[PDB]
């Protein structure tokens, strides 16, 4: 099942123009950039999994531009507040296809406890959003985790290849949640260690 | 092989375009530009004359030509910034005050 | 001589292939993917004064190559020749010239 | 024919040459990103094919098909310009370097002067990107930065003018045959000095680092080729003024040559990864007081000795 | 400037150089994950569950 | 007491935390690069001790009106030993390597120099008024929460 904005179809992908799909796909994922968009707690924890410790240099998503142009993926990390939100805005319209988003923490998903006149709840009011992260903060694995899962979502989409010739229409795949498909191990789980130890 | 002849008429042609362009344009940017394309087609003319009688003579003159043309950049630019500076903008007819 | 045509003919080749890998990787570039104050005059100075001294560069440039077959003769003029640059970047030092900051 | 074959064949180590600099820059940048996780206890990027080596390719494809956009409200010939300024000057500035005996591109009687018209033909990179991008922030970031690399670009020559007065001619075959006894290292080390810091400061690295937030796509792609080409560069050109060029004791000498070059290029990651950036003002006073005076000095100082050697 | 203090600061810039090089030697701190499963402690506050009791019913 | 000391020890902890965060930051603003990874593997250090105390890395939320939330787990000096033996080579490294470089010297000494008059009519606090020269610490001049048995 697939998504199209330019709706609900099919898989339309011949196979040489599909292995070269494959090839753009695959590049796109092994080469993320995202942009340094300081807003809260959660790009500290962003830089904290940027650091050696976690080294998310090895997935090459290191480079972490200053300008919209170059970057291509925007982790809103932190807050939307209401003075903030069109810079938000503007930022993300000054980016450059392909563009994916990451909603780093309950503040950038929902506005989290922050239920107040001067904040916007969630950045998906005005922004669509690629790939939601929980947590306040979400620790910098969760980050790494949400990374796979949008390299996993690149993988699976086709985007045109050139401008000239080919469908001009974004086809996002309808990915199974990873609630359901963690439904199977979750609830197994029986024993867990006992809070007083370490 | 190459007569000495098409030298001297490609460096007359550069000079004598740089003339125009000195001529022709009110701002004074493009009448420095026009300066150095004179000066500098002067020192392709005496480089070519230098080169048909196998001396360095040419190519001594060519050095002395070009540092002229430094200073002389240097000077106008200057000129041109304080005409820039005090009455903001380059009009060279703007500066014609003192006449008779 | 082979040699010197030969060499000439793979310099042509390294600047041809090398200019035209560089705009095929621009067509490249662009062919595919689908689409969606007052400034300061330290910055005249500077440049003016590297201008300058790039003209004395050129002179010593043709002085280094030839220092054996000029002699001491020639020692003696640069000498003159670096020192006077040498007072005239003195000069430009202790007026605040090159000071970028005021 | 064997003057035919013998053509041929140069073209063939000429274009090879120029295939072995370009793959050796983008694998340079990988080895950047390599070699700084390894100064930073960390791995870098080592999950892209086997051990990171298909970083490059993912991330050369990435680039290619990535949306170029060019800005509506600029100059379009002056801001794609740029960017084939930064490539190809350095590249011809790499093109008269000896890399072995026989394999050489262009035995050019200028060679080290070749090599000051690339570099002064460097410096309209940085100057149209910052007016062609219609941004006066990129604007006055170019301005600095051309400012910056003027005023370091201003002894260059003069830092070379040692080794060229020690050879005795502009050729680089008989600057590396002049290395024979003693490398230049030795003699012209406040000479080695000077050039190193020119030679860091007009590629524009680190500490001499905007007027680059305007580029996207192959153009950004561009210009970071085009600088680690001009790393190369520099390494290679002071392999061969400073460090005997392909000439060593043991062995083959293009495995001299590249062995150098390595650990002069492992050294611009080491000074990029260990010093801090200094001011713009100090960088200035550094660059005009001290580094100029030293270059006239080194070279007064040089020809004294050749001609005292000579009675 | 004074010629001591630019020496000083080449010498600390060669000491800058030599420490990040001692540093290329040093064991990674990196810990890799997913290859490496991340440790938690017991009482981490992460994913919220619902249990049950010995007997076997929902405690809620 | 007991409350006192395990709230004096999490305070402590992420001061280290805080402090750890800006000078990388401050070091990475002058231009070097390597400190600010070293210090969050530090910072990481911390994080494994407040994960195991607490069961988080960022807000705890630890603290309650009367005491803490849980008690100290079974093990935690062995991790608080770990990083108190981690911690000193590590500071001295990085005072080494970047806080004593001339050229962050000059980028810092001397920049936005203010003194102890203008620290006062501004309400600056902190290491912006002690250095200023004005002993006025909160923990020594109106103790708290135990600090005096430190
Ligand atoms: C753009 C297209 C360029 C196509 C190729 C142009 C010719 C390239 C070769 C060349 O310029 O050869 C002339 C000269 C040879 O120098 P050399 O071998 O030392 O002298 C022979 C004995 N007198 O070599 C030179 O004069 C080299 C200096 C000019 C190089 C210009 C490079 C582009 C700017
Ligand atoms: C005569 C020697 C040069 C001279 O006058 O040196 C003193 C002069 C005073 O320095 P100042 O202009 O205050 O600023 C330099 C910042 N350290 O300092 C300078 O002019 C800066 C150093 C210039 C050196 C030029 C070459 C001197 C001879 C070798
Ligand atoms: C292909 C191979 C090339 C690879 C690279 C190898 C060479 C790298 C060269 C890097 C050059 C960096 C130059 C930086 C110059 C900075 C000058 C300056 O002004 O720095 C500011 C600082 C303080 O200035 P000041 O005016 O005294 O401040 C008072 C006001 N607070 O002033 C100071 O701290 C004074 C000291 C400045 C620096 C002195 C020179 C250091 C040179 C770099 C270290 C080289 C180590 C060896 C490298 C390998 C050699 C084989
Ligand atoms: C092949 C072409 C390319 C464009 C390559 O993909 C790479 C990206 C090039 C290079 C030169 C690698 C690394 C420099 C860099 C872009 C970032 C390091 C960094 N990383 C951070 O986090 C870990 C930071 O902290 C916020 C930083 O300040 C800094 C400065
Ligand atoms: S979600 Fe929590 S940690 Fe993240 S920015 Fe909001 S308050 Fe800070």
């Amino acid at each position: 099942d697939y998504t199209l904005t330019r709706e609900i179809v099919t898989d339309p992908l011949n196979v040489f123009m599909g292995k070269l799909n494959d090839m753009v796909n695959w590049g796109r994922k092994n080469s993320i950039w995202p942009y340094n968009f300081g807003l809260s707690c959660c790009y500290v924890e962003m830089v904290t999994s940027f650091t050696a410790v976690h080294d998310v240099a090895r997935f090459g998503a290191e480079v972490l531009r200053a300008s919209p142009r170059q970057a291509d993926l925007m982790v809103v990390a932190g807050t939307c507040f209401t003075k903030m939100a069109p810079v938000i805005q503007r930022l993300y319209d000054q980016m450059l296809e392909p563009k994916w988003v990451i909603s780093m923490g309950a503040c950038a998903n929902s506005g989290g406890m922050y239920d107040i006149y001067s904040v916007v709840q969630g950045v998906d009011k005005f922004i669509p959003v690629d790939v939601y992260i929980p947590g306040c903060p979400p620790r910098p694995e969760a980050y790494m985790q949400a990374l796979m899962l949008l390299q996993e979502s690149i993988g699976k989409e086709r985007r045109p290849l050139s401008w000239v010739v080919g469908d001009q229409g974004v086809y996002r795949a309808n990915m199974q949640s990873e609630r359901e498909r963690k439904r199977g191990e979750r609830i197994a789980v029986t024993n867990l260690r006992t809070p007083d130890e370490i | 092989m190459i007569p000495l002849q098409h030298g001297l008429i490609l460096a007359a042609i550069l000079f004598v375009l740089g003339l125009t362009g000195l001529v022709i344009r009110r701002n004074l940017l493009f009448m420095l530009i026009g300066l150095e394309i004179m000066i500098n087609a002067s020192a392709l003319a005496f480089v070519v004359a230098g080169s048909y009688w196998g001396q360095t003579d040419g190519q001594v003159m060519y050095i002395l030509a070009i540092s002229l043309a430094a200073a002389e950049a240097s000077i106008g630019l200057a000129l041109l910034l304080q005409l820039h500076r005090r009455r903001q903008n380059l009009n060279i007819d703007s500066v014609s005050e003192m006449r008779g | 001589s082979t040699e010197v045509i030969a060499h000439h003919w793979a310099f042509a080749i390294f600047l041809i292939v090398a200019i035209g890998l560089c705009c095929l990787m621009l067509v490249g570039g662009w062919f595919l993917g689908g689409r969606a104050l007052r400034l300061s005059a330290k910055f005249y100075l500077v440049a003016m004064f590297f201008v300058i001294f790039d003209v004395e560069a050129l002179y010593l440039f043709a002085w280094s190559t030839s220092i054996r077959e000029s002699g001491w003769v020639g020692f003696v003029e640069a000498a003159i020749f670096i020192f006077v640059l040498l007072a005239g970047l003195v000069y430009l030092v202790r007026i605040g010239a090159l000071d970028w900051t005021p | 024919s064997p003057e035919l074959i013998e053509i041929l064949l140069t073209i063939l180590k000429a274009v090879v040459i120029l295939l072995v600099v370009v793959t050796c820059g983008a694998f340079m940048s990988f080895g950047e990103r390599r070699l700084l996780g390894l100064f930073q206890n960390r791995y870098g990027p080592n999950r892209v094919g086997w051990g990171g080596s298909l970083q490059l390719v993912a991330d050369m494809i990435k680039m290619f098909f990535k949306e170029d956009w060019i800005p509506k409200f600029s100059d379009r010939v002056i801001f794609t310009l740029a960017p084939m300024i930064a490539f190809t000057s350095l590249l011809l500035a790499f093109a008269i370097v000896p890399v072995s005996p026989g394999w050489v591109v262009a035995d050019l009687n200028i060679g080290i002067l070749f090599f000051l018209m690339m570099a002064g033909l460097a410096v309209y990179a940085v100057l149209f990107a910052g007016w062609s991008s219609n941004n006066k922030y990129s604007l006055l970031g170019a301005m600095r930065a051309s400012a910056q690399t003027l005023s370091y670009e201003v002894f260059l020559g003069l830092s070379l003018m040692g080794v060229v007065a020690q050879a005795g001619s502009f050729n680089m075959t008989d600057i590396v045959n002049s290395q024979a006894h003693v490398w230049n290292v030795i003699p012209q080390f406040f000479g080695f000095i000077t050039f190193a810091i020119a030679g860091v400061a007009v590629c524009h690295r680190h500490p001499f680092d905007g007027y680059h937030i305007e580029y996207s796509g192959m153009k950004f792609g561009l210009f970071f080729v085009g600088e680690y080409i001009g790393i190369v560069t520099i390494s290679a050109l002071m392999v061969t003024l400073f460090f005997g060029g392909w000439q060593g004791p043991l062995l083959p000498p293009f495995i001299w040559f590249a062995l150098k070059t390595a650990f002069f290029m492992m050294m611009f990651i080491l000074i990029r990864a260990s010093l801090p950036r200094p001011r713009y003002d100090q960088v200035m006073s550094f660059g005009w007081k001290i580094c100029l005076p030293l270059t006239l000095i080194n070279l007064l100082v040089t020809a004294a000795v050749i001609l005292w050697q000579a009675q | 400037m004074t010629l001591k203090e630019l020496l000083v600061g080449f010498g600390t810039q060669v000491r800058s150089i030599w420490m990040i090089g001692l540093h290329a030697f040093a064991k990674r701190e990196t810990r890799m994950y997913p290859e490496e499963p991340v440790y938690l402690p017991p009482r981490y506050r992460g994913r919220i569950v619902l249990t049950r009791d010995p007997d076997g019913e929902e405690r809620c | 007491d007991r409350v006192n000391v395990i709230r004096v020890m999490l305070s402590e902890l992420f001061r280290i935390n805080s402090h750890l965060l800006y000078i990388s930051t401050f070091i990475q603003d002058v231009g070097a690069m390597t400190p600010v990874f070293f210090a969050f593997t530090d910072r990481q250090k911390i994080y494994d001790l407040v994960e195991a105390i607490t069961g988080f890395r960022m807000h705890p939320a630890w603290f309650r009106i009367g005491g803490v939330a849980h008690d100290l787990p079974r093990g935690w000096d062995r991790l608080l030993r770990e990083f108190l033996d981690w911690m000193p080579k590590r500071l001295a490294s990085y005072e080494k390597a970047a806080l004593q470089n001339t050229i962050l010297k000059g980028r810092s000494q001397g920049v936005a120099a203010y003194g102890a008059k203008e620290a006062l009519e501004w309400g600056t606090t902190g290491a912006g008024l002690r250095a200023t020269g004005i002993d006025f610490d909160v923990r020594k001049a109106r103790p708290y929460s135990g600090y005096e048995n430190f």
